[PDB]
């Protein structure tokens, strides 16, 4: 008699061819990338108790360099920036990972007059720069990269001039294919 | 509804289970097909395939090329035993053929 | 056209020898290449342009000249998609 | 309005990689290797609809299959085609 | 000539002069692309690695939205299909009736 | 990773609390609640809110996101804790939204408020469109959130808020319900609320209401009688109003089907065009009588004008990322207007794409499923203001510690 008795496709394909321990546990724990202490709670097994914060790696924050006072005075002086400005923009360089698109937006425009992001961004870079200008010894950052400020301006000022064109878009646009269209002609 | 799981992951092939079962049941070969016969083509299907790519890449290693070309193709086809009497009756372009020269042609 | 077979020169039919292991070849060799190749040709062009007709184009296609290869039994890949 | 032709070389290119992590293949070579799958996907396809007409059954099943590869595939190659066929069933009908 | 190519000829110089003008206003295309943007990334950036588990668990929770929706869907579902099956169930009852009074 | 906190998301119509992780919260309730001095007491679920009960009094605990009465928010927060989430305050972390506009001073208070009188072991407090970004799913974008009282367009970039590049309009909710009431007033609707109505009786379409007044209703406020006006206004608002596909035309919109709809007292009538007229200001202020005004901008104008008052730059990502929030972009077609108005008037230059967050849950509760995944992550384990920091540092570290 078939002997089958398991599922009828694999069936005729085959044949019709022939100790607990290890409670998990409301466990507190500290985080080593912090500096305050604070202590939290987390469900941890029975096996990793008091063991090290396993996110702490995530805490490699932006690299800022900080200045000195003697420092400043000496070589960051500037006619057009003071250390009231300089130190703030560089306290929301460091807190809001060197973006200047927010560093403008947290700027303190009640202290300070008013300023753009390529001038802040200019400001920044040529601090970093003559920080460690002063001398050849320094291997962490020595040539910052100054961006450039003035092709910047243009290059806002010549694409804010193209993004609120309404009806320049099409007529660009239309004149564009006729261009190609009678460079074509005359290829 | 559920995370839906296609058949190839759920069997263990590469080739489209779907597409095989769609052209089973959409063409000269039957009425209606079963859940079972795509998934055993596509399974011989893929293992034939994965054959003869081993063999072009091994013919690709040996003329030193990375790219296996229709010249590959042609060598492995024509040295394998099995594979030349699966596509003996089929020509491969840009393939060329194998240097057979008879023994009786040779300097003497 | 007219006498396009003669565009199948004896350096062209003693490369396609060569390539088959053929070491020497005769005079009269060339003529019945050329007649046996025509007359191949002549089956597969006539069962692509069958494709064709009845599919109403007037091009004829590379799946026609497979479909008729596929008949004559001479399968050939490649130009398949 | 933009004629998109399918083709298997998504996944022919993907077992490729699997067996070879270090060997790439030609656009020439996937197609003759596309035209390949074709061609005996056909062959397969037809020799199981031929055992189904043949056994009077309107509808073709992973057992014609076997049989037909068992047909169509020479000596080492149908034992090898169909063991994998046979363990590729087993392992998708155990819901895995 | 063809008393209509130099018309043609004349319109196209009239367009140079149209697109000139657009130019001086405006111009056409906005050369030097981002050309001196030396910004030096980080070592590692670190900010990636919130926004990289933000990608990866803000897509978890709208699946297992999903997926909850769709288990405790289908749960309520074979319960639908269960009582239907004790419906079913005496309807299985009466199709052993049926098949007694067939013996 | 996770930890057992609780997520609060306060807002002027409702407010949100629950535990982080969930992918709802605990428990949501109005926010527009009464008052009875019994001293003064609060409700929450609405069933100890909407009862007929003697010298039902007005309050205001927190308007456009904003703390206006202290007193009334901290027993808020003690009737949440201890009804609702019934657990000690000192065993969970506080992830709190805010308005973006909220002040320095009302964060200190409240900062303080919550480490002084609850003792929670962690605080921190998170603007509501970088919690809708954290829940869409993108860390660059518009946050358009109409609310109650307010329609904002807010950006965000890199998970920041752009204060600069935020703007506000009035029109909200509370125009809506305006709206809605001047409707009625002009078809001589009685607005009839549920607890004045004791036993009622099918009448015709059009026909008066046959319904009969409770013969021993307790004393109750103006203010808490606009307010169960109101709570219908919004039922008939969620029931009936759709917004237009294209800017309104009356023709168009006198081909529409009607909506068929019953109030509280049995009167029952069908909606025409004025319906779709309403919400039609949102998009359009200058065809609404009562609101001479031009400077009052529309979702779309408002939309515009926040990615506008941005840097050049970064106004792509802000077209590419446009999230759409809130309990008035449920409205019928509101988001499809939206879409068509956006893409009329945005430059094709900039890729423009809204998210299809469109379920109820997903909009009104999407600044409080964002701080629960916010919360959820190991990452912002290190982000929280610790009991220690408030104390070392005093009110004023939350400036520094959440921006
Ligand atoms: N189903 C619905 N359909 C249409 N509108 C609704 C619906 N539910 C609520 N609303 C509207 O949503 C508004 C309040 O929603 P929401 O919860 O977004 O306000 P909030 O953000 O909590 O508080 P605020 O608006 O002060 O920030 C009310 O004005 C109400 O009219």
């Amino acid at each position: 008699k078939r002997p089958e008795g398991m599922h009828r496709e694999v069936y005729a394909l085959l044949y019709s061819d022939k100790k607990k321990v290890r409670p998990w546990k409301w466990m507190p724990f500290t985080n080593p990338a912090r500096k305050d202490g604070a202590m939290f709670f987390h469900w941890r097994r029975a096996a990793e108790e008091g063991k090290d914060y396993p996110f702490a790696r995530f805490n490699k924050t932006v690299q800022v360099p900080v200045y000195s006072e003697q420092e400043y005075q000496l070589y960051l002086h500037d006619d057009a920036w003071t250390k009231a400005e300089t130190d703030h923009l560089f306290d929301l360089s460091r807190r809001f990972d060197l973006r200047f698109v927010v560093i403008h937006d947290r700027y303190d425009h009640q202290q300070f007059k008013k300023r753009s992001v390529e001038d802040l961004k200019e400001r920044y870079y040529h601090i970093c720069a003559k920080l460690a200008n002063v001398r050849a010894v320094p291997g962490t950052d020595l040539k910052i990269p100054v961006f450039d400020a003035g092709h910047e301006r243009r290059r806002k000022e010549q694409l804010e001039r193209l993004y609120n064109r309404t009806p320049e878009q099409v007529a660009e646009e239309e004149y564009l294919l006729q261009e190609l269209r009678k460079i074509e002609a005359r290829k | 509804r559920a995370k839906a799981k296609s058949r190839s992951s759920r069997a263990g092939l590469q080739f489209p289970v779907g597409r095989v079962h769609r052209l089973l049941r959409k063409g000269n070969y039957a009425e209606r097909v079963g859940a079972g016969a795509p998934v055993y083509l596509a399974a011989v299907l893929e293992y034939l395939t994965a054959e003869i790519l081993e063999l072009a890449g091994n013919a690709a290693r040996d003329n030193k090329k990375t790219r296996i070309i229709p010249r590959h193709l042609q060598l492995a086809i024509r040295n394998d035993e099995e594979l030349n009497k699966l596509l003996g009756r089929v020509t491969i372009a840009q393939g060329g053929v194998l240097p057979n020269i008879q023994a009786v042609l040779l300097p003497k | 056209l007219r006498d396009n077979i003669q565009g199948i020169t004896k350096p062209a039919i003693r490369r396609l020898a060569r390539r088959g292991g053929v070491k020497r070849i005769s005079g009269l060799i060339y003529e019945e290449t050329r007649g046996v190749l025509k007359v191949f040709l002549e089956n597969v062009i006539r069962d692509a342009v069958t494709y064709t007709e009845h599919a109403k184009r007037k091009t004829v296609t590379a799946m026609d000249v497979v479909y008729a290869l596929k008949r004559q039994g001479r399968t050939l890949y490649g130009f398949g998609g | 309005k933009r004629s998109r032709k399918e083709s298997y070389s998504v996944y022919v290119y993907k077992v490729l990689k699997q067996v070879h992590p270090d060997t790439g293949i030609s656009s020439k070579a996937m197609g003759i290797m596309n035209s390949f799958v074709n061609d005996i996907f056909e062959r397969i396809a037809g020799e199981a609809s031929r055992l189904a007409h043949y056994n009077k059954r309107s509808t073709i099943t992973s057992r014609e299959i076997q049989t037909a590869v068992r047909l169509l595939l020479p000596g080492e190659l149908a034992k090898h085609a169909v063991s994998e066929g046979t363990k590729a069933v087993t392992k998708y009908t155990s819901s895995k | 000539k063809s008393h209509a190519e130099i018309a043609e000829q004349a319109k196209h110089e009239a367009e140079i002069e149209t697109r000139i003008a657009e130019l001086r206003k405006e111009g056409f295309w906005s050369l030097k692309r981002l050309p001196k943007v030396p910004e030096p990334p980080r070592p590692k950036g670190h900010w990636d690695y919130l926004c990289e588990e933000m990608q990866w668990l803000s897509a978890d929770f709208a699946q297992e939205r999903r997926w909850k929706r769709g288990v405790a869907r289908k749960v309520v579902r074979m319960v639908i299909r269960h009582h239907e099956e004790q419906r079913q169930k005496e309807e299985r009852a009466r199709r052993e009736e049926q098949a007694k009074l067939r013996r | 990773d996770e930890v057992g906190a609780l997520v609060f998301d306060i807002g002027s119509y409702t407010v949100r609390a629950g535990y982080a992780g969930e992918d709802c919260p605990k428990v949501d309730f109005p926010t527009a609640i009464g008052m009875v001095v019994e001293g003064p007491t609060y409700y929450i679920d609405t069933n100890a809110l909407r009862v007929p009960r003697e010298n039902m009094e007005a309050i205001s605990p927190l308007k456009n996101g904003m703390v206006e009465d202290w007193d009334s928010f901290q027993a808020i927060l003690d009737h949440t804790y201890k009804m609702h989430v019934k657990s000690e305050a000192s065993l969970h972390p506080v992830l709190m939204s805010e308005a973006p506009w909220n002040t320095r001073a009302k964060r200190e208070k409240l900062t303080e408020l919550m480490f002084e009188h609850y003792n929670i072991p962690a605080f921190f407090l998170c603007k509501t469109a970088v919690l809708t970004a954290f829940a869409n799913g993108r860390s660059t974008g518009l946050i358009l959130d109409s609310g109650a009282t307010h329609t904002t367009a807010i950006p965000v970039h890199d998970g920041y808020v752009l204060q600069q590049g935020i703007v506000k309009s009035p029109l909200a909710g509370d125009f809506i319900t305006m709206q809605c009431r001047e409707l009625f007033q002009e078809m001589n609707i009685e607005l009839v609320p549920p607890y004045m109505i004791a036993s009622k009786e099918a009448v015709r379409e059009g026909s008066p209401a046959n319904w009969k007044r409770k013969e021993k209703l307790p004393q109750v406020t103006r203010s808490w009688h606009n307010y169960m006006c109101n709570c219908v206004i919004q039922d008939f608002q969620a029931s009936v109003l759709q917004v237009s596909d294209s800017t309104y035309d009356e023709q168009v919109a006198a081909q529409m089907p009607t909506v068929h709809y019953e109030f509280p007292n049995g009167y029952n009538c069908d909606f025409g065009a004025e319906r779709l007229k309403i919400p039609e200001g949102l998009f359009d202020p200058s065809n609404v009588k009562g609101l001479s005004g031009n400077t009052m901008l529309g979702v779309s104008h408002v939309v515009t004008t926040s990615v506008g008052m941005c840097d050049i730059d970064i106004r792509p990502g802000l077209y590419g990322s446009v999230i759409v929030a809130g309990g008035n972009t449920l409205i019928q077609s509101f988001t499809d207007r939206l879409n068509r108005e956006l893409s009329q008037k945005t430059p094709p230059s900039m890729r423009l794409k809204l998210i299809a967050n469109n379920t109820t849950v997903e909009r009104r509760f999407s600044s409080w499923i964002g701080g629960s995944i916010l919360a959820s992550l190991g990452t912002f384990q290190q982000m929280w203001i610790s009991k220690q920091e408030y104390e070392e540092g005093g009110k004023q570290c939350v400036e520094r510690k959440c921006p």
